[PDB]
């Protein structure tokens, strides 16, 4: 029943009926549904497609839903204390504030890369007027999922 | 060529103890536990020895 | 000399000399300045990236954001070496970085 | 009744009570003649006024008024939520997107209706020099 | 100049000394400043006659 609910939520997610499902959208439905696994592991269960293979060729969602469930069971989701442990490294002056340019630098460059455009959207509407974000509010914003 | 000599022989990068201890304490959080008092110089000495 | 001459012999013009760059001039317009080559320097630190002026521009933007201090990039040489064009490239760096 | 906001119900009650010009409790042809002459203009001399009775012959009460409008109201929603929805739809939140972007997206993302009605409204003005969909004007032209 | 968010903010051009002597005198094998000949060697007659 919950998989059927996820299937209809995915049908409502899909951008147009012409999308039978692109691996790009497969990653996006992963991230948008109540999961957010690291991409190398889900690509591993798929079969590690090349970047051009993942871009050009198509995928079927039917087999994706079982592995979606399996990675959901693996539950690589973090924890609030773990997030605070991670973000506190940036709190160099120890007052609960981190610099937004540092966050865009590491979040774009260091891990799963995001272009400056989507990291800007990521901070759009919440970045402080001086430029220093308060990490407890940022972690809580992440917690909003 | 002198700029090569001084870059190889010298020390190209230095970070303030507060800025780096806070930045890379992540390498070994048991060397720099949170909440507990830690000296930046002495902590840096323990971390780098670790 | 031969690090330069084998690189420039293969029209690899840029090399570092520790912390900074030495450039021997190609009178040919090489593709090392394509605006999509600038993006390959975004965040690619000096130990990872192949030598280029764009590496120095990225390094100056990184030390800026980390030390919270003003930076500079000091293009120098004889006449005819590329200081005006390298300046136009450093400016192109910041222009296209802000352009995305 | 759960479909209607009570504001529209009270407005329909106000309209029904003001339209009964002779305290009739019902609507007749003569009431339509005075309504069109007072509200509109002398150009209403066309026979079409007699065709208006064909739509709903005989007396009709406020209950049937509400049910007939409710079924006719399919696809209609309260203006306040439509104003909020338009302000959310705009990326800039202020009515400055070009028609070509909106007509392409609306036809692509769902319900491939005929293009010609949306195209005629949105191209009623040149999108290159006047493409700004100042949504307040759009919603009011639909209604107010 | 860059803002706190690291985006481009402003720029400031300071120029130290123009070679003003060149405007009236050039040795063999060297031009006057390029603006002179490019207005003379011209695709646009209006610049040439104005
Ligand atoms: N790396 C390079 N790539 C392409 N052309 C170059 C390069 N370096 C120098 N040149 C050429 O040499 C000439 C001088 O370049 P410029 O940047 O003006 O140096 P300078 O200001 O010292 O004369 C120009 O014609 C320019 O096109
Ligand atoms: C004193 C000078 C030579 N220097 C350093 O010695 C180290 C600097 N920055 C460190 C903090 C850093 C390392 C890696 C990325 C960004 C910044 N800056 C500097 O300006
Ligand atoms: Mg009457």
């Amino acid at each position: 029943e919950q998989q059927e609910d996820f299937k209809e939520a995915f049908l409502l997610f899909d951008r147009t009926g012409e999308c039978k499902i692109t691996l790009s959208q497969v990653g996006d439905v992963l991230r948008a549904l109540g999961t957010n696994p690291t991409n190398a592991e889900v690509k591993k269960v798929l079969g590690n497609p090349s970047n051009e293979e993942m871009n050009a060729k198509k995928i079927e969602f039917e087999q994706f839903l079982p592995m979606m469930q399996a990675i959901s069971n693996n539950k690589d989701q973090g924890g609030y204390e773990d997030f605070v442990e991670g973000l506190r490294v940036f709190d160099k002056e120890g007052n609960g504030t981190v610099m937004g340019a540092e966050l865009r630098h590491v979040l774009a460059t260091l891990g799963e890369k995001m272009k400056e455009e989507e990291v800007e959207a990521l901070l759009a509407g919440q970045e402080d007027s001086n430029g220093c974000i308060n990490y407890e509010a940022f972690v809580k914003h992440i917690m909003s999922v | 060529l002198e700029g090569i000599r001084i870059c190889r022989k010298g020390f190209p990068n230095r970070i303030l103890y507060g800025d780096f201890r806070q930045r890379y304490r992540i390498l070994n959080p048991a060397a720099i536990p949170e909440g507990q008092f830690i000296d930046s110089r002495k902590g840096a000495e323990k971390l780098l020895s670790s | 000399l031969y690090n330069l001459k084998d690189r420039y012999g293969s029209w690899m013009i840029y090399t570092y000399s520790g912390l900074f760059c030495v450039t021997v001039n190609p009178y040919k317009w090489l593709p090392v300045y394509t605006p999509e080559v600038v993006a390959a320097y975004r965040g690619k630190k000096r130990s990872e990236a192949p030598p280029h002026i764009f590496s120095i521009s990225d390094n100056a933007y990184q030390y800026m954001l980390t030390d919270r201090e003003n930076q500079s990039i000091l293009i120098t040489g004889e006449s005819g070496a590329g200081k005006t064009v390298n300046t136009k490239r450093v400016i192109q760096y910041f222009a296209v970085i802000a352009a995305i | 009744f759960s479909m209607f906001d009570q504001t529209q119900i009270q407005e329909f009650k106000e309209a029904f009570t003001v339209i009964d010009q002779n305290r009739d409790g019902i609507i007749d042809k003569e009431d339509l003649r005075d309504t069109f002459a007072a509200m509109g203009r002398l150009n209403v001399k066309n026979e079409e006024l007699d065709a208006m009775m064909k739509e709903a012959s005989g007396p009709i009460n406020f209950t049937v008024f509400l049910t007939m409008f409710g079924e006719k109201l399919k696809g209609a929603d309260p203006e306040d939520v439509i104003t909020g929805a338009f302000k959310v739809l705009d990326p800039e939140g202020k009515g400055t997107i070009k028609k070509q972007f909106l007509e392409e997206l609306l036809t692509t993302q769902c319900d491939r209706f005929s293009q010609e009605e949306i195209k005629n409204m949105w191209a009623a003005f040149p999108p290159d020099v006047g493409g700004n969909v100042d949504y307040k004007n759009i919603c009011y032209v639909i209604t107010h | 100049h860059f803002g706190a968010t690291g985006k481009l903010a402003s720029a400031d051009i300071e120029t130290y000394l123009l070679e003003k002597s060149r405007v009236i005198f050039q040795l063999k094998a060297e031009r006057d400043y390029h603006i002179f000949y490019q207005i003379l060697s011209n695709k646009k007659p209006e610049l040439l006659d104005m």
